[PDB]
């Protein structure tokens, strides 16, 4: 198993950093936690 | 030998002054440990803390009337409400530590059927009957005994006897051989029967824990803080007590005996939470 | 000679650190969260939570022997399965709702169906086959549920056959959490080895492992994108591994907290990740800077779990006491 | 609640609340124990007594009151991973096999350890603890057969039943350290089936009376 582990296809750790930078950017306006909600529509409040 | 009115005033003064804090202390202590679970204990330390509030809210009437100059500096209106506010808590704190004693007793001689009936239903409902049969006792006593009742002389005033001159505090020029008999009722109804429960409750308890095979640590920590708050009780209430069946006994009282005991009364507020404040 | 040729491979690879690819990112300020809804109903303390598809309805295990599921929408109760074994430490909620599952000490992931024609909930399926405490249940597919138990091992198992199809070893200590890809194809599990094994819902063997920890780690949770993942360990640290990088990104530690961790889930868009600890307080660790934004404190003794809705509308933390607090 | 669904589901909200409420109720006075050992020490002789996978359930109610035993002997794991679950028991139950300290697995050596480990563990402080010593007919037996001296070296002179349960016993209680708000109660194993179930509720009977004190402010 240790040899099929080693025998592996690895990518630049700089291009997956920026592939989650902008995946974290692109999703910002989305989540409700980075942006507050109002309470108009919120249903929790 | 009557103590001199500026040591009282400044002694008044210092017991306030000191029970206050320490009350609101212990009253803000009980609220948030309440806040995180009821238990039956707790019920009787919230009772204990507003009767000592009450207290300390009447402390300042006879602090500033224990003068020499102070037969009665307020208005006559609030007179019996003075005097309840002032006798109320006395009785108050004896039988909430008797009921205390009394559910300390259940829950050690009888675990099985304490735990069973653990409910603080029961204690709410047993605390609101204390309160209502104290406050039905000291108003019949104060229609029955008091000036302005139906008993009572036509020609008098609530609260105020004054046959010779001026105008003096309730219960403060109170006439001899008048509610001696009241008086004795009352304090044997409020405290000897509550005395003789708590002792009674105290020497079970402790039997219990010899015959328990509990650490010698626990019971040793549970015998001092029960010979404590009896000593609080006694120390608090007895001498009052002993001062009305002695003037209930013979007239020949009189003097400084009702200053003292009155002092010793008043003590209760400032001693009570030093063993039992729930810091 | 082969984990020498994985490492140097690793090391390698490792062209930058990720603080000096978000330096130039504006950082985030303070974030503070309110308890909008309690939920008061349970007597003990609980152990799992999870949300539903919907965001709106939540399933809960406690230790004084059952389940219920929150509308945390109105806060009213709608279900109270009392299980066969008061000792449970795991909850999962089917994607499609209508499947409940549970599991604890007995080594059996019960499963109710909330939809019945009667409208009463039963026992639909009662999975055996472990021989160690249940660490966690997850559903796959409305027929497919992934356990982690005690034995060191996972397996897949099928709820119409009621057996075992796929397992899963090779983990050193025993199991103690896993997650799901968003994509349902692949999953990871978090030993108390302090390592992490990615595995394969179909053919079922570790293809990467990821070790780095100085304790047993307690929690796992994919980030939403689904290439890598956080990990929570006893040693106060929060490690982000990257599955195409094979190895950790960022750490998340500080000086003051020494407390081991319970719980971690990320966000919706997965800037920001919150995690449990020993001390009742959740710190909003940043996943790209790695800086506080904010903490959590309104438990009472140990935020025992924590999970995120689909949509990030808010944050539920479960704790040791009976009181469960909506976050948002 | 204006809607009628909104109303139903209060209702049931409601019933669901009434539910747990005499669930907890049912559960607050209920007790249970919990039963550890050593090796072969799991599989405790208590229910084999009575008779003649995971946890092990087991009821039986003595004198008016419902008692809970629960078996850890096929929880074959890391035991400071679901220990924690063990909490607020009303106690835990130790058997040690006095005749096993001429077996070699060291029997009685991994019983001490087992039984410190579980003693100074912070969530068991406050939970009281009993001790069960098996086999005493057996254990006098070995000794009289075979020397003590193998299994102690450290301990010298006679060797008789009563000075080495003696022994024994002070040598498994002295190994706590909170030796003021933990009670340990030890006891021997006889043939005779009321002792033990007496002195399980002795024990029971002290533990709720601590908790009632405890409730009540004595502690
Ligand atoms: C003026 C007050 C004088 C006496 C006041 C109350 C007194 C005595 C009460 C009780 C003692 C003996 C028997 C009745 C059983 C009673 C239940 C009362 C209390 C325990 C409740 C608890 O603490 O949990």
């Amino acid at each position: 198993q240790l040899k099929m582990e080693a025998n592996i296809d690895r990518i630049k750790v700089s291009k997956a950093a920026a592939d989650l930078m902008a995946y974290c950017e692109a999703h910002a306006k989305e989540d409700p936690l980075l942006t507050p909600v109002p309470a108009s529509e919120n249903p929790f409040r | 030998m009557d103590l001199p009115p500026q040591l009282s005033f400044g002694l008044y003064v210092a017991a306030f002054a000191l029970g206050f804090p320490l009350n609101v202390l212990a009253i803000r202590g009980a609220t948030a440990h309440a806040r995180l679970r009821l238990t039956p204990s707790l019920v009787y330390a919230l009772n204990l803390g507003c009767s000592d509030l009450l207290l300390t809210v009447s402390l300042p009437l006879k602090a500033v009337e224990a003068l020499a100059s102070g037969a009665w500096p307020l208005p006559a209106s609030l007179c019996p409400v003075f005097a309840v506010a002032h006798f109320f808590p006395l009785y108050a704190g004896g039988g909430f530590l008797a009921a205390l004693s009394a559910g300390r007793y259940l829950g050690a001689a009888f675990p099985l059927g304490y735990q069973a009936f653990r409910r603080p239903c029961y204690s709410w409902g047993v605390c609101a009957a204390i309160w209502a049969l104290v406050l039905c006792h000291l108003g019949l006593v104060f229609g029955l005994e008091a000036p302005g009742g139906w008993l009572d002389h036509s020609n008098t005033s609530l609260g105020i006897n004054t046959p010779v001159n001026g105008s003096p505090v309730c219960l403060e020029a109170w006439d001899p051989a008048s509610a001696g008999p009241a008086r004795f009722s009352l304090s044997l109804l409020l405290f000897f029967l509550p005395l003789a429960i708590t002792a009674f409750c105290y020497v079970g308890c402790l039997r219990a824990l010899a015959r328990s095979g509990l650490t010698h640590r626990r019971k040793l920590r549970a015998a001092w803080v029960a010979g404590g708050a009896l000593l609080t009780l006694l120390l608090c209430v007895g001498p009052y007590n002993a001062s009305n069946v002695a003037s209930f006994l013979y007239p020949n009282l009189g003097g400084s005996w009702r200053k003292l005991g009155l002092i010793t009364g008043a003590w209760s507020v400032v001693l009570n939470p030093l063993v039992t404040g729930y810091l | 000679q082969l984990k020498n040729q994985i490492r140097d491979a690793r090391k390698a690879c490792a062209d930058a650190t990720l603080s000096q690819i978000t330096n130039n990112i504006d950082p985030v300020g303070r974030i503070q969260m309110r308890t909008r809804r309690t939920l008061r109903g349970h007597l003990a303390k609980i152990y799992a939570m999870h949300w539903g598809t919907d965001s709106r309805l939540l399933v809960s295990a406690s230790q004084d022997g059952k389940l219920i599921i929150w509308d945390s929408y109105t806060t009213n109760k709608v279900h109270a399965i009392p299980l066969r074994s008061s000792w449970v430490m795991t909850c999962a909620y089917a994607p499609s709702g209508n499947y409940v599952a549970c599991g604890g000490l007995d080594n059996i992931c019960s499963i109710y169906n909330l939809k019945t024609r009667e409208g009463n909930v039963r026992v639909s399926r009662e999975l055996a086959g472990h021989t160690g405490y249940l660490s966690c249940c997850r559903f796959l597919d409305d027929n497919q549920i992934v356990t982690s138990s005690g034995d060191t091992t996972c397996a897949l198992w099928d709820i119409e056959t009621g057996q075992q199809t796929t397992t899963f070893t090779g983990h050193t200590g025993d199991v103690m959490s896993l997650s799901l890809a968003p994509d349902t194809r692949l999953f990871v599990s978090g030993a108390c080895d302090a390592s992490a094994k990615l595995w394969d819902v179909r053919e079922g063997m570790c293809r990467q492992t990821f070790t780095g920890h100085e304790s047993d780690i307690n929690a796992i949770c994919f980030f939403p994108n689904g290439n890598a993942f956080a990990t929570g360990s006893d040693d106060a640290t929060c490690r982000l591994f990257d599955l195409r990088a094979d190895q950790e990104l960022m750490t998340y530690s500080h000086d003051n907290i020494i407390c081991g961790i319970t719980s971690v889930s990320f966000s919706k868009s997965g800037r920001l990740l919150l995690a449990g600890y020993d001390d009742f307080n959740c710190n909003v660790w940043d996943a790209l800077k790695a800086d506080r934004a904010g903490v959590l404190a309104g438990h009472d003794n140990r935020v025992s779990c924590l999970g995120v809705t689909d949509d990030g509308m808010a944050v539920a933390t479960g704790s040791w006491d009976s009181f469960l607090k909506i976050w948002n | 609640t204006l809607s009628a669904e909104d109303k139903a589901a209060v209702e049931r909200s409601k019933m669901i609340d009434r539910n747990l409420r005499e669930d907890g109720e049912k559960a607050a006075r209920e007790v249970k124990l919990l039963l550890l050992g050593a090796g072969e020490s799991g599989k405790c002789t208590i229910v084999k007594q009575m008779k003649i996978t995971g946890i092990v359930e087991t009821h039986f109610t003595f004198k008016d009151l419902h008692f809970k035993m629960f078996d850890v002997t096929a929880q074959r794991s890391e035991r400071k991973k679901w220990i924690h679950c063990f909490e607020g028991v009303t106690a835990i139950i130790f058997c040690v096999a006095l005749s096993d300290y001429d077996l070699v697995l060291n029997r009685m050596h991994a019983s001490m350890k087992l039984f410190d480990s579980i003693c100074n563990n912070k969530w068991f402080t406050d939970t009281s603890i009993i001790l069960f010593l098996n086999k005493k007919d057996l254990f006098e037996e070995k000794i009289k057969k075979s020397p003590l001296t193998i299994c102690y070296p450290e301990y010298a002179g006679s060797n008789t039943y009563e000075e080495a349960a003696a022994y024994i016993q002070c040598q498994f209680e002295d190994l706590n350290k909170r030796k003021d708000t933990k009670e340990i109660y030890t006891h021997f194993t006889c043939s005779t089936d009321t002792k033990n179930v007496q002195f399980v509720f002795d024990a029971v009977t002290d533990v709720i009376i601590k908790n009632n004190l405890k409730d009540c402010g004595l502690f």
